[PDB]
RNA sequence: UAAAUCGAGAG
DNA sequence: ATACGCTCTCTGCTTATCGGTAG
DNA sequence: CTACCGATAAGCAGATCTCTCGATTGCGTAT
């Protein structure tokens, strides 16, 4: 009863993080996420798989290395989407 | 699910619709001093925080002084995002600025 | 040759966190009190002027009245969210329904039981916009607030 | 004042030549610069009473632009007796604009066949304030109504939308002698201290 | 809120276009100051010449473009200017209207190129004519209005701060409380009455011996004939403003709390004023634009 | 505000709607019955307007939420009021849409063409169509009324339909500023032509003139009364009629909501009590003084309880029902005017004790006193003393001000060399730390500390976080205002923006006062006779960016009134100035070489050779002199930058050239190629006047050189003076 | 110049007045409560004064340490408050000039014709 | 703990379950 | 611990 | 002794009663 | 002939910098 959900979330990424975004999402956010039961998802989450930042210039190819964060402005902190497969288990 | 998508899908066709192409933005092309200003700021801000260290530090402790020695050789990975009044942006890079 | 009575032990004063005008939560006004330094139209208006904008949100927003206050992500209000006493969460109230009528349900100290409006989220605003929320509401105006990232 | 009354008749006459012309349509300054025995041996108010029609550049740059009649009432006041008969004259020779004159007063009565019979658009005018152009005092720059892809490159210009310009005011005396109509965009030529000559714009409203 | 937009035009916060080039050329009264000394800049041309740097002005800039139209411009207005200005069709727009003052080197304001040529046509004199104005073109290109500038604020202080040296009740007669404005708007219309507005709020400074630079006047005519009307400085010309909270925040906070509510009026959060009840950033300088940070991987 | 705690959501807009009755019942914590704020024995009523259930009040734990008086952000509870009163605030609306309407049909009474043509039309400027709309009137038996109304419907959908499909106007409407204008106009003349209907079109049967006395009372005459009800029942009926037509006069943006417009928004069916800590009590040591909200909140209350009273009299049931009814009738009047007092507290009849209104109105309500101009935290007041050797673009701090003000500097890799040894100094020590922000948010404290265990905690500032949620932020320490920082000071009030400038704090060692540099006179319109001003240290980088860039003192020079400079030295440089370039001023070697190196020390960097270099004597025999000029020379020569040439200027000054003798030319000033050959300095050269040597190198060299040659030149000057006096007396 | 002798004699007067109409006002209270009275009787005296307030030096003192006149019968004075001046005494200077100041009255500072 | 810092504004699914 | 009103002052 | 009833300005807008004009 | 729209004449509402101190903060009556 293993289900792979596509969810879509809205995280934070951190100044230290900048050399690593896709770890640093993983590490901020996914890894507080797993074994875990989630309301918004449905089950609990096993793993997680195909983590992809989205862009702040839609004019970027889609393996453009480089996407455009933006940043907070009070905080160094930057906020953008990401769009990731969970292979949760719902009972 | 499906009004999400449509959501998400809207909110990003007029996010392309507004993003003017790289080759037709008729802005000036020097950093004005409020760009300035802001990216010292907040690169300084992100120096704090652990931030990348491209630039060298001769003993340098004040993070607008490390931002300022990252600007003297343009090595500030941010980037400008100047808003028309309409709406519609056109992204500068740093390095594309010319300061002064 | 007169010593007038201006000394400067009377006229220095200089602040630090400390005591707020609870309703409104800008510090207190008074040298005895330690309070802050008022910085008004005049200020705010040369502050703009020399285009330091984030210079005038310092001094304005961040420094006197800045908190963190959840706003209800639908029904756009301030002051309807609450804590939830555990059996540990926010939620709403406007838009939250009685549990007589319908996992997402949290109870109230009085033991009222809701179920829905957990569509809330943090925004950063001056409390004097939660004061001027609560004296809107009182005289019937309601001020919907939407968030950005719905 | 009878001869008084001519030499102000004529003078209103020749301002309006002259507006005639600036709108874009066939007069020219032998017609303009017609002296005060020119006017009394070709009028000395019926037979003051002609048309105009746009040049072949006016017609280029506006292809919509149509006839124009200019008329000159006898009595000193207008009723609905002559304006219904100016509103059938113009329905006679299907005239695109036409534009009127009165002496004294005009009731409303008449100014209750302005709107009558769109998208034929009637004006009015007086006489006392077509003595002096006003376009010929120095504080008042220069107005050039744009054609559409004028327009549409203005607004496509600074991405404006059609209201956010600057506005004038459909009732201005600049307005009234250029027959502005809303939607129209004008360009000024503001010859300023700071900056000399410089291209400003406003929306009629 | 009224502040100088990436067109290099003057606008609100909302967006309602109040003039398109500040005062007809966007040159900043912080450095216009030895822009017209010429003199001045042949003497310490090399150091000019050094403190510019045209070696990395030129890889990103047009030139020949806007110094053709300028000189076919110029040449044109000296074919012209015989007859009064309601004859003078344009045929040829300024540079400035057509062409991005920051953008394009050469183009600049008639008055600012004839009053150069004037001194390179009476001065005949190692510096050359063409180096020297192109040195002083530069510097024209380096002497625009940023994007960004409280211009509303700074005419606001520049026309109020020094009014506290006819008089300022003359003031209060064109600015607050509506040669007159009135008489001159009724018969020539409304540019006549901006005219009028300038030289009255100005001549009134003259008798006081104050220099008020006509960026500050033109900017504050602009904005009151931007209806068309003789739109005062007092809250019935207010009433006509899209953002509520400027409104509720400036007097009759019950009144246009009502007008407010009646309508269900969404404010879109652009006045200064507006940003701050609310608790947002500001929307002139530093906050008008975004920041957003490059990262490496994908 | 902290910079580690980052917010996402944003307020894009609001929109001010009515709140509605059925609304605030479902989301109140409770209803408040009694009018008793709260009982003996100091706990508060239950029931009454405190409780435990509007907010934790006094160390009692709030039941809606359950959480301490800090942590309780309050709830909002209602009033039942039995019957529905008028909204104060939409009285005029009400008494608008209570006039012009058949109180039989049901209609308004003007003729539905006219209301149709003016719902069309203002829907028309809900989309911003505004000169379409102009010729929808150019449409020109009652079977065909109908065929011309749905004429205007197609052509009003038909525009709508070709603009929202040109890319002309999104579905949210476009509204602007002349829109509204013209959608402000339309109202007005429509709501003024809808009284001048005297008798309905619908229907032609004359309806009676409502007469309005004063507020909370309505009159008819064919002088009598009627009831509240009544007219809340009769605009009920006539939005039910008319909805159609008042969707688009109470709206500007599309409804994309759909929701039905009603008469119940105009009345007060509940009255709101904000929570508990919005109210909470005066208290002044032993004086409690109860809030004048609670005070009416508890009048309408005592309203409510003796009209439901005289209501369930009635209801247990001639004479008495007359008197009954009388009095049940002022109970209405009575309890009106205490809803319309506690909203505004102008209207009532009866000094009065303010209302929420009243909170708002003028200076000194919710928005001038407490929105726009706040009270700010982190900030300096003081009186200002002049201070030379102050470098123009630096402010002295003194140290009392030095100890308690703080920043927030986070911990890196390369800080701990002087943070540590911030907190080992401790909050008394200057340079030193008075608090430590830790990964957890906890502040610890350094003010009661120990020196030992304050070395023993900087030995842990920058450690690893044994937190996996935390590993992002890392510990802040709140340094004393070091010299490097930068400080907006301000002088009230400030006639213009150049008044609150940006300088770099030099830490005095000395006394309580704000030492501040000579040039900055102007430019603050100060004196030192007592002036005060204030500080405001900002807290985070971006801040400290824009008056270290944007609003620093160097970036100030010339004003925008007219571009001209307000900087420059003032009373006794100036005329040190008139006397040190004067032709009889010859200075021997060790003189000249002191003046130079009086003013220039190149041990922080004053000028641009890092070894000063000297000028040949003026006059070689009989031995080594030289001139004042050449001391300027010199000092322009030190402080320009290298591989860069000297300034040319030819200018004048404001003493001629009969002060001089006969023949003279000092009255005209000349630098050739960076050497001072001619004329004496004066005010027009430095000082308030423009196109002078200090405007020049400002304009030539940069604004940076001008503050530092402004610095140089005052030092010198003062150096001078300071060796050399001048003195009025009464012979002159 | 009035003194502030003359102003405090007919303050004075004015509380007796009072004085009066309160006592009489007392007496028209027991005449419509049920009567019960008898002129003539020194009991009856001392009924109705002991119930009455004859704290006449109070007022005074109220007058002078808030400076507000509360003048039942409205007075030839164009103002209503600040009548009475802190002497601070920070000077002989300062005591000496209290004493010989006029003061056009707290209704002119709000004014705007300065002639 | 469960912050901006640590938690994601706005987790939705964007499609149904697979 | 407040907040108002009156008075006294500094710039 | 105390708790409960309470006759000094300036800009607009809005309301109003007397005029006609036109079917 | 009456109804509808202007038109002053009168009546009415909202307005005309920060900072430090001090003092004071209700009669009145029926119990
Ligand atoms: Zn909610
Ligand atoms: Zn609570
Ligand atoms: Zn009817």
């Amino acid at each position: 009863c293993i289900v792979r959900v596509p969810i879509a979330l809205y995280v934070s990424l951190a100044p230290m993080y900048l050399e690593n975004p896709l770890q640093g999402v993983m590490k901020q956010h996914l890894n507080p996420l797993v074994m875990k039961y989630n309301n918004k998802v449905g089950g609990v989450v096993l793993g997680y798989e195909g983590l992809k930042i989205l862009d702040a210039d839609p004019l970027s190819k889609e393996d453009t290395s480089e996407k455009l964060i933006k940043i907070t402005p009070d905080t160094p902190f930057g906020f953008t989407w990401c769009h990731v497969n969970l292979y949760v288990w719902q009972p | 699910p499906e009004d999400f998508q449509q959501h998400e899908q809207i909110r990003r066709k007029t996010l392309k619709e507004k993003a003017i192409p790289k080759d037709q933005r008729a802005t000036t092309p020097y950093m004005t001093k409020y760009e300035r200003a802001r990216i010292l700021g907040t690169r300084a801000l992100q120096i704090s925080m652990n931030a990348p260290v491209f630039v060298d530090l001769e003993g340098e402790t004040d993070p607008l002084r490390i931002a300022m020695k990252e600007l003297a050789e343009k090595k500030i990975p941010l980037v400008i995002r100047r808003y028309l009044p309409d709406g519609s942006f056109e992204d500068w890079s740093v390095e594309e600025l010319i300061v002064d | 040759y007169q010593r007038l009575r201006h000394m400067v032990n009377d006229k220095f004063q200089v602040r630090s966190t400390g005591p707020v005008n609870s309703l409104t939560m800008q510090p207190v006004k008074g040298r005895k009190r330690h309070g802050g330094i008022r910085v008004g139209e005049m200020e705010r208006d040369a502050l703009i002027g020399h285009g330091t904008s984030f210079l005038l949100q310092d001094r304005l927003l961040n420094s006197s009245d800045y908190t963190q206050a959840s706003v209800c992500r639908e029904c756009g209000s301030i002051l309807t969210t609450q804590q939830s006493v555990p059996r540990s969460t926010v939620c709403c109230r406007r838009c939250s329904m009685r549990f007589e009528d319908a996992s997402q349900i949290w109870e109230d100290g009085q033991g009222n039981k809701f179920v829905g409006g957990n569509e809330t989220t943090t925004v950063a605003i001056p409390f004097v916009l939660k004061y001027l929320d609560s004296e809107l509401s009182a005289m019937g105006i309601r001020l919907r607030y939407n968030v950005e990232p719905k | 004042e009878n001869e008084r009354n001519i030499s102000r008749l004529w003078r209103a006459f020749r301002t309006v030549k002259e507006m005639v012309k600036d709108r874009g349509y066939f007069i020219t300054q032998e017609e303009v610069e017609l002296p005060l025995e020119d006017f009394k041996a070709k009028y000395c108010r019926k037979m003051m009473s002609f048309q105009a029609n746009p040049t072949e550049e006016s017609i280029s740059k506006f292809p919509d632009m149509g006839s124009l009649w200019v008329e000159f009432c006898d009595e000193p006041s207008v009723g609905v007796k002559t304006m219904k008969t100016f509103v059938i004259h113009i329905q006679e020779k299907n005239f695109q604009t036409g534009i009127f004159v009165y002496q004294n007063n005009i009731t409303p009565s008449a100014m209750k066949l302005v709107p009558s019979i769109p998208p034929a658009t009637i004006e009015t005018f007086n006489e006392a304030a077509l003595v002096v152009n006003i376009t010929h005092h120095e504080l008042v720059p220069k107005h050039i109504r744009l054609s559409s892809d004028e327009k549409r490159e203005l607004l496509k210009r600074y991405r404006l939308k059609e209201s956010q310009l600057p506005r004038i005011q459909r009732a201005d005396p600049v307005a009234l002698y250029l027959g502005l109509k809303r939607g129209e965009v004008v360009k000024i030529i503001r010859k300023s201290e700071t900056s000399g000559r410089y291209a400003s714009y406003r929306i009629c409203m | 809120g009224v502040h100088v937009s990436y067109d290099n035009s003057i606008r609100d916060a909302d967006g309602t276009l109040v003039q398109f080039m500040y005062g007809g050329d966007a040159i900043d009264i912080t450095k216009e100051s030895h822009m017209t000394q010429f003199e001045f800049c042949l003497d310490n041309y090399y150091a000019l010449l050094k403190k510019y740097n045209p070696s990395a002005l030129i890889e990103h800039l047009d030139v020949e473009s806007a110094l053709k139209y300028s000189k076919k411009t110029l040449k044109y207005r000296k074919k012209h200017s015989k007859e009064p200005h309601y004859k003078q069709s344009v045929k040829y727009d300024p540079v400035l209207a057509k062409y991005n003052p920051a953008k394009y080197l050469g183009s600049v304001s008639e008055n600012f190129q004839d009053k150069l040529e004037s001194f390179l046509d009476k001065n005949s004199k190692g510096v050359n004519e063409k180096k020297f104005r192109a040195l002083m073109q530069l510097k024209y290109m380096r002497s625009l209005i940023n994007p960004g500038e409280a211009v509303g604020i700074i005419a606001s202080q520049s026309v109020g701060e020094p009014s506290t040296q006819l008089g300022i009740p003359r003031l209060r007669e064109i600015v607050m409380t509506a040669n007159d404005v009135a008489a001159v708007l009724k018969t020539y219309g409304v540019e006549a009455a901006r005219n009028t507005i300038v030289n009255e709020i100005n001549n009134v400074f003259s008798r006081y011996a104050i220099s008020v630079s006509f960026r500050h006047l033109d900017l504050i005519a602009d904005m009151m004939t931007r209806q068309g009307t003789y739109l005062a400085f007092n809250r019935q010309g207010m009433e006509t403003s899209t953002s509520s909270f400027m409104k509720m925040s400036y007097e009759t906070t019950c009144q246009f709390l009502t007008k407010a509510v009646l309508d269900n009026e969404r404010e879109q959060l652009d006045s200064p004023s507006a940003r701050i009840v609310v608790g947002k950033l500001n929307n002139v300088g530093t906050g008008s634009f975004d920041v957003l940070a490059k990262v490496p991987n994908a | 505000m902290d910079i580690s705690k980052p917010v996402g959501s944003e307020i894009t807009s609001v929109d001010f709607g009515i709140l509605t009755a059925k609304e605030i019942r479902n989301l109140s914590a409770k209803q408040i019955t009694n009018p008793t704020v709260l009982d003996n024995l100091g706990h508060p009523v239950s029931g009454g307007l405190y409780d435990l259930a509007l907010g934790a009040f006094l160390r009692n734990l709030c039941s809606t939420c359950g959480l301490d008086e800090k942590f309780c952000p309050g709830h909002q509870g209602h009033i039942e009021l039995p019957v529905p009163c008028y909204n104060p605030l939409f009285f005029n609306q009400l008494y608008i849409y209570l006039r012009a309407s058949c109180l039989f049909c049901h209609h308004f009474r003007l003729k539905s063409v006219e209301v149709h043509r003016y719902a069309c039309k203002l829907r028309l400027l809900q989309y911003g169509l505004i000169d379409e709309s102009y010729k929808l009137d150019e449409i020109t038996s009652s079977t065909l009324l109908n065929e011309l109304k749905s004429k205007r419907s197609e052509y009003v959908d038909m525009a709508i339909a070709k603009a929202l499909s040109d890319g002309r106007t999104t579905e949210r409407g476009s509204f602007t500023a002349t829109v509204n204008d013209e959608r402000k106009k339309l109202v007005h003349e429509f709501h003024k032509k809808l009284l001048s209907r005297g008798k309905c079109d619908n229907c032609g049967m004359f309806s009676p003139k409502f007469r309005k006395d004063g507020f909370t009372k309505i009159f008819e005459t064919a002088s009598t009364y009627i009831l509240s009800t009544e007219v809340k029942n009769i605009l009920d009926t006539v939005f039910r009629k008319e909805q159609c037509v008042l969707q688009y006069v109470f709206h500007s943006r599309p409804n994309l909501s759909r929701k039905l417009v009603k008469a119940d928004s105009f009345f007060m069916d509940v009255l709101v009590v904000p929570p508990t800590r919005f109210r909470l009590p005066s208290k002044l040591g032993e004086e409690v003084h109860e809030n004048s909200q609670n005070q009416l909140l508890s009048k309408v209350l005592t309203t409510s309880l003796l009209i439901r009273d005289l209501n369930d009299d009635l209801s247990k049931l001639l004479e008495d029902r007359r008197v009954i009814f009388s009095r049940l009738m002022n109970a209405f009047v009575t309890i009106q005017n205490d809803v319309n007092a506690f909203i505004d507290s102008t209207k009532a009849q009866g000094v009065p004790i303010p209302g929420v209104k009243q909170a708002l109105e003028k200076k000194e309500g919710l928005f001038r006193k407490h929105m726009m101009g706040k009270r700010v935290n982190y900030a300096a007041r003081s009186v200002i003393s002049p201070d030379p050797n102050i470098e123009t673009n630096e402010i002295g701090v003194p140290p009392v001000f030095a100890v308690k003000l703080t920043y927030p500097e986070p911990v890196t890799a390369y800080n701990i060399a002087e943070l540590r040894q911030a907190v080992i100094n401790g909050p008394d020590k200057w340079p030193g730390a008075t608090q430590i922000q830790n990964e957890d948010g906890s502040l610890v404290s350094l003010i009661g500390m120990s020196v030992e265990q304050r070395k023993a905690l900087a030995n842990q500032l920058l450690t690893p976080s044994s937190n996996v949620s935390t590993h992002t932020l890392n510990k802040k320490v709140y340094r004393h205002i070091k010299n490097r920082d930068v400080v907006l000071m301000n002088r009230q009030p400030t006639l213009h923006k150049a008044s609150m400038m940006g300088h770099k704090v030099r830490v005095l060692p000395n006394e309580k006062t704000l030492r501040l540099h000579y040039a900055n006179t102007g430019a603050y319109n100060a004196d030192f006779d007592g002036d005060e001003m204030n500080m405001h240290f900002p807290q985070n980088e971006n801040a400290r960016a824009e008056a270290l860039n944007l609003a620093n003192t160097d970036s100030q020079y010339l004003t925008p009134t007219s571009g001209s400079p307000v900087r420059g030295l003032i009373q006794d440089h100036i005329s040190a100035g008139v006397w040190l370039t004067s032709k009889d001023s010859f200075f021997t070697r060790e003189q000249y070489q002191q003046y130079i190196y009086g003013c220039i020390r190149p041990e922080d960097g004053h000028t641009t050779r890092s070894k000063i270099v000297t000028l040949p004597p003026t006059i070689f025999k009989p031995y080594p002199l030289w001139t004042g000029k050449q001391i300027i020379t010199t000092v322009l020569l030190n402080v320009t930058p290298p591989d860069m040439p000297g300034i040319n200027l030819i200018s004048k000054n404001k003493i001629k050239n009969e002060y001089w003798g006969k023949g003279s030319l000092e009255n005209e000033v000349l630098f050739k190629d960076g050497a001072l050959l001619c004329g004496i300095l004066d005010k027009s050269q430095y000082g308030a006047s423009k196109y002078g040597i200090v405007h020049s190198l400002h304009e030539v060299y940069g604004p940076e050189v001008a503050a530092k040659v402004l610095s140089v030149l005052g030092r010198l000057f003062t150096n001078y003076i300071t060796a050399t006096a001048f003195t009025c007396g009464m012979d002159d | 110049v009035l003194l502030g002798g003359f102003l405090y004699g007919m303050i004075l007067k004015e509380k007796i007045d009072e004085y009066l109409q309160n006592i009489i006002a007392q007496v028209r209270m027991d005449i419509n409560r049920g009567m019960a009275i008898n002129f003539k009787d020194k009991r009856y005296m001392s009924r109705v004064l002991m119930r009455v307030n004859e704290n006449i030096g109070s007022k005074m003192q109220y007058f002078l340490s808030t400076g507000n006149l509360v003048s039942q019968s409205g007075l030839d004075l164009q103002q209503v408050s600040g009548y009475t001046v802190v002497a601070e005494k920070i000077n002989f200077y300062r005591f000496i000039s209290h004493f010989r100041m006029v003061h056009r009255g707290s209704f002119f500072a709000q004014l705007k014709t300065t002639t | 703990t469960a912050t901006t810092l640590n938690t994601p504004v706005v987790i939705h699914a964007t499609q149904l379950p697979q």
